[PDB]
């Protein structure tokens, strides 16, 4: 049985938990923004309404049993815009700060947000999820994307709550003529961690991108799943999804691709890596490909393996431990990923948060 | 410094040794030969730690500690190296980052400290120099993109850097020529200061002209049934 | 067949040879497998101790050798076609493989029939004891009917140490021009390698049916076992196919081969589906799966969902698809130095499908090439 | 007794081509020149069969029939050959099927039987050395792993099998370098027995010091609005 108690917290814990960036941050509690504790985002180049009004919202890509119930259950909806050619000089932060509660109650807290982009607009959005502490919650969120003409999109979600959250999430990406997107998603925390991304390519010449990094940990399940629709041609799809099993975890990846008639010249490619550590790891993979045109290239391949065992013998007999040795091929296994975060002081904080869940700190 | 006791090693239950015993004094060089399968190739390993070495007898003793009870990340901290006969790449992991880490954790392991960065590249630079490496080699991922005989030739100056007491060559001369051989020389006699010592496991003869040995010891099926000095025929 | 299918009717097959009652019961579990079950979603030379004699003959005159393989690896109930097949069916072949024994020749019972089709239903086995080679082949070429007629056949095989299989398919319809048109082959072919260093390897060209539902499949239980799977699939007008297969790694050092190659014109929807399983069991599996496909024209599709579940950290899995195509340009530069563009397209997919018909022997695969074609040409 | 008169051609709905008039007997070389856009690909393309042309108006007849009624495929046979500019790749399909295949088709057309092996490699051997191709062509997928420049001179070692009757290059020469054109010319130029008649349209001046051409045209406007001999080029300037 579930139940659904809105607390309150300090700023001194908000300090504590928070990266250290400086950006437009809003502040999500169980569910409830707090004003007080978040950045005003008027005059930031960034236009915020925080209502019930749901006037605007474009219907659901792909119908499934939880989605109907978040957008019923949702609080309130985020109501964000850029203006035609604006291009603001700070990233957009939302942190999201979920807690459980005392007893054998299950808190839940869902956030859901809208994010339109103007013609030619150029902005980077940052989701990050953590857990206040150690009790349990169930998290819910849900962005949907409208992105026009020339615009070009950086969105990145961090979904670092604790080992004992449950975690389920839902972005959408709705890209317009001449768009750009490129999304960037952290998913390393929960026991049982759920990601789905839906896009569709309504225009023409567009460029996608959509990467993401799985390290589940003891007994966790971390399963990261995309749907792309390419309904129209001309447009240029990558997609890179690596996920890293240890000690009896779970990785589970799904990626759908469709090709609607007459969307030639379509250039759509997945890659799926996948690296085994624990004597009980599983990891369950299924990609799909629906092609409907033949003027078009799209092709996908993954891989599964373990570590090279030679190379960390050759690492540690010329001295490095054992924990710094399985630390560092990972780092580099990664390193295609962690690479695009081009901030390097954002990346150091993700890579420390990487680092725990190793044989190290 | 090195003690090593009748020992008897089988893999998979292969019988290889024959009870082979050896004594290795501080400064000094030692040559290692005979033919392949006798064990050569396992005794580098045995003593850099593979965990697939089923030990059926013997001892192996270094400074009054059991070796074979130490891991392998143990051993270059107490001052041993291997030369791998077939170095690995690492695609993704530069040197710098490879060898400061290695370099402090057995700096860590010894007990002192420690260099500081900007003393490390005037230092590298000058070890980079004795081997005509590239000076690109901190920004290069370790060996990819390498040859062969650059792969070997970078693990002497691996050698120079991790500053280790006891430095054991593991057929790493095999597939290089006289220039390569040239430069390896200069860097394994430049570690002499009459107190450090070589191990050289040769896959071939030849190289012995550059660095002298001072003892010679010849296996057959994994035993040594004769040992002697530099001076040395074929049939 | 029809008229009917009953439990008497099973008892009726059964007799109309003298039938022991091990072969007749093994169908009615079938058969009440097949009724709790709901309907799914649309030259004479002497041996050498090999027998290969007809199904029926090996009942009566070898009970003890059928008494020991049949159902061991596809049980009757593993799924809904598979138990109707083993009930009702009559024809089919049996084959027994010896020790010591390398084939002299090629066993082949493919030929290039004109009379109309026999029968509906049929199951072949082959086992293949140690220290065998046989080759294999199956199938059928023949005009169809304007009636929906289903061929739901089951294959299975079982090898064991130090054997090795070697499985060949040329299945061709035609029924000009569009009719029904128009065969139902629900195919369930499974094979079990026992089996240290047993080797399976399944090798297909399957042409003209109007509705596919197949999963070759090679089961790695055996340490040092070797899987390996080549399948050429075409689909034209508004045929639609469905095949793929489902591969369990249980033993160590395990390597298998997947190479599927579909082909997919006018308006017709062809998928690959297939799985790639690894038990813990399984130390150091390896492998490399690849599902080509060629798209003729805007208005068809080809579809693509593998599958792979790994359980275990001594693996290397490698999995890639890719995408061909014939373009207008490419069309137009072979039209223009005088080959037909009906002769062009048949020319650049058996160039497409080289790497799978090398894996067939010769002679089969250069009747399958010249097939292939004038399927293409009568449809496309 | 090539002979086209008054050609308009139209491409995507839009008039190039205003007229374009031509005769050419066999064993002599006619040059087209001028600045990109003025028909010159389009022409061959026109000749060659290209789906997206309206012809609208004029003619084009081949030893007093009309060709523009034929299709495609018929134009190889009665002996029209283009050196493509950008020759397409076809992964998985040897030359061998291929050239025998071409061959065969051509063969069959013309009333004529398949050729007898061992001339079709004796030819190819001969030839093969001549235009500087891999000594491992027979086997290598047509075109895949070729560098623009090798790419280019195949299909001319193509047309010195196919034995067609008139053949068109279509600015086949860029990306070429010195090196390229020699032995391009040496092909060309062996199978001139007057038998042959060539239209060489020109990308550069380049090649008519290698090709001397026996009549020079220069096309502007869609229509041929200069014509000489190999000294019209120098003497514009
Ligand atoms: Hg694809
Ligand atoms: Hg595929």
């Amino acid at each position: 049985q579930f139940v659904s108690i809105a607390g309150e917290i300090s700023p001194q814990q908000r300090d504590a938990l928070a990266l250290t960036l400086d950006s437009v941050r809003l502040v999500f509690v169980d569910g409830r923004y707090v004003p007080a504790l978040s950045d005003a985002t008027e005059g930031s180049g960034y236009e915020v309404s925080i209502n019930d009004d749901r006037q605007g919202l474009p219907d659901a890509i792909q119908a499934e049993v939880f989605l109907h119930l978040t957008e019923s259950l949702a609080q309130s909806v985020t109501h964000i815009a850029v203006k035609r050619g604006q291009r603001p000089a700070k990233p957009l932060l939302l942190m999201h700060i979920t807690q459980g509660v005392a007893g054998e109650e299950v808190n839940t807290a869902h956030y859901r947000h809208h994010l339109d982009l103007a013609e030619g607009a150029e902005a980077t959005v940052i989701e990050h999820f953590v857990s206040l502490n150690d009790a349990r919650h169930f998290t819910g969120a849900r962005f949907t994307i409208n992105v026009a003409a020339n615009a070009h999109l950086q969105h990145i979600k961090l979904a670092f709550e604790n080992p004992l959250s449950h975690h389920f999430a839902h972005n959408d990406l709705l890209l317009a003529e001449d768009a750009t997107a490129f999304s960037h998603s952290f998913l390393l925390g929960g026991a049982v961690l759920r990601h789905n991304t839906s896009t569709q390519l309504n225009g023409e010449n567009s460029t996608l991108r959509i990467n993401s990094l799985a390290m589940p940990v003891k007994n966790e399940v971390c399963d990261t799943r995309t749907w792309l629709e390419h309904n129209k041609g001309f447009c240029n799809s990558r997609q890179l999804h690596k996920t890293i099993v240890s000690d009896k975890g779970r990785a589970v990846f799904n990626g759908l691709i469709n090709v609607a008639q007459h969307a030639i010249k379509t250039d759509g490619q997945m890659t799926n890596n996948n690296l085994l550590m624990g004597k009980l790891a599983e990891v369950d993979t299924k990609p799909q490909l629906e092609i409907y045109a033949d003027d078009v290239k799209c092709s996908h391949g993954a891989t599964v393996g373990r570590i090279d065992d030679e190379q960390i013998f050759y690492l540690r007999s010329r001295g490095i431990n054992q924990q710094d040795a399985q630390q560092m091929i990972i780092y580099a296994f990664a390193a295609e990923l962690t690479e695009a975060l081009r901030d390097e002081g954002l990346k150091q904080q993700v890579l420390a948060r990487i680092g725990q869940r190793l044989p190290g700190g | 410094m090195l003690s090593i006791k009748d020992l008897h090693v089988s893999v998979e239950d292969k019988a290889i040794l024959r009870g082979l015993s050896l004594d290795v004094h501080p400064g000094e060089v030692h040559a290692i030969m005979g033919p392949n399968g006798s064990g050569k190739s396992t005794l580098s390993a045995t003593l850099a730690g593979r965990e697939d070495y089923e030990v059926t007898g013997g001892t192996v003793e270094f400074k009054g500690k059991d070796l074979l009870a130490l891991s392998p990340e143990d051993r270059a901290g107490e001052g041993i190296f291997m030369a791998f006969q077939y170095p690995v790449e690492i695609p993704g992991v530069s040197n710098q980052f490879f060898l400061q880490t290695a370099l402090n954790a057995v700096r860590s392991y010894r007990g002192q400290e420690t260099l500081d960065r900007f003393d490390f590249q005037d230092l590298m630079e000058e070890k980079i120099a004795l081997l005509k490496m590239p000076e690109d080699l901190l920004t290069r991922s370790v060996n990819v993109g390498f040859s062969g005989g650059e792969k070997k030739r970078n693990d002497i100056l691996q050698m120079a850097v991790l500053e280790p007491e006891l430095c054991i060559l593991d057929e790493s001369d095999s597939g290089l020529d006289i220039d390569a051989l040239k430069v390896v020389a200069d860097g394994v006699n430049s570690l002499r200061d009459g107190k450090r010592s070589f191990i050289i496991v040769t896959h071939y003869q030849r190289i012995l002209d550059y660095i002298k040995p001072d003892y010679v010891h010849v296996l057959y099926q994994g035993r040594i049934v004769k040992s002697g000095d530099f001076t040395l025929v074929k049939q | 067949l029809a008229k009917g299918i009953n439990e008497e009717v099973v008892r009726a097959i059964s007799a109309k040879r003298n039938e022991p009652e091990w072969m007749l019961e093994f169908r009615l579990n079938a058969y009440r497998a097949w009724l709790e079950m709901e309907e799914p979603h649309w030259e004479k030379l002497a041996e050498q101790g090999i027998i290969f004699c007809s199904f029926g003959e090996a009942i009566h005159d070898h009970p003890e050798l059928v008494r020991k393989y049949l159902g061991t690896v596809v049980p009757g109930n593993d799924n809904f076609f598979a138990a109707l097949n083993a009930a009702v069916a009559s024809d089919g072949t049996f084959i027994y493989v010896p020790k010591g024994v390398r084939c002299p020749m090629e066993l082949s019972t493919y030929f290039r029939i004109n009379a109309e089709k026999t029968g509906q239903f049929e199951r072949t086995i082959l086992v293949a004891d140690e220290d065998s080679y046989v080759s294999y082949i199956e199938g059928c070429s023949a005009p169809v009917r304007d009636s929906y007629q289903l061929h739901a056949a089951v294959v299975e095989v079982i090898i064991h140490k130090n054997a090795e299989v070697k499985y060949s398919t040329v299945q061709n319809w035609f029924p000009g021009d569009n009719n029904t048109g128009g065969i139902l082959n629900f195919v369930t072919k499974r094979a079990l390698c026992e089996g240290e260093n047993s080797k399976m390897s399944w090798t297909q060209s399957e042409t003209g049916s109007a509705i596919t539902w197949k999963y070759p499949s090679c089961i790695l239980r055996g340490d040092n076992s070797i899987g390996e799977f080549y399948s050429v699939a075409l689909t034209s007008g508004h045929q639609q196919a469905d095949t793929g297969t489902k591969m369990i790694h249980i033993g160590k050092n395990t390597k298998s081969t997947i190479i599927s190659k579909g082909i997919s014109a006018g308006h017709s929807q062809n998928s690959y589906r297939g799985l790639v399983k690894i038990m813990p069991t399984a130390t150091n599996a390896r492998n490399f799966t690849q599902c080509d496909s060629m798209l003729i024209g805007a208005n068809c599709g080809a579809h693509t969902f593998p599958y792979v579940e790994c359980r275990n950290n001594s693996a290397q899995l490698e999995h890639e698809a890719t995408t061909s195509r014939i373009g207008e340009d490419q069309l137009f530069y072979c039209l223009q130095r005088g080959i037909s563009e009906e002769d062009a397209i048949s020319m650049i997919v058996n160039g497409f499908c080289k790497d799978v018909f090398s894996e067939l022997p010769l002679e089969f695969a250069v009747e399958a090439q010249k097939l292939l074609a004038i399927s293409l040409e009568h449809s496309v």
